[PDB]
């Protein structure tokens, strides 16, 4: 049962960890910030 | 995996109380075995005397 409860520990490791690698592809994907930043910037000013 | 784990504990929990049934089966046959018994000839002797 102890055995049980430690890989039930390393699940949850796991899963924290391809979570925060889902978050990073979530920063590095295409349509990212500096993307949508550039746009904000250049489509406001124009419109100014 | 986990789920695996834990039918295994259930089956372990089961040998545990079954191991625990021989005990007790031994001593409820002991004690029956002690009880037919009653009394022996040596106090049926040592009354008689």
């Amino acid at each position: 049962r102890r055995e049980a409860a430690q890989m039930q520990v390393e699940y949850q490791e796991t899963q924290q960890a391809h979570t925060q690698a889902q978050l990073e592809l979530l920063q590095r994907k295409f349509t990212n910030k500096a993307l949508y930043s550039w746009m904000r910037g250049k489509l406001s000013a124009i419109y100014y | 995996r986990i789920q695996q784990r834990t039918v295994d504990e259930v089956d372990a929990d089961i040998a545990v109380l079954a191991e625990s049934r021989r005990s007790a089966q031994n001593r409820l046959e002991k004690y029956q075995q002690l009880y037919d018994e009653d009394i022996n000839h040596g106090e049926q002797r040592a009354m008689s005397l």
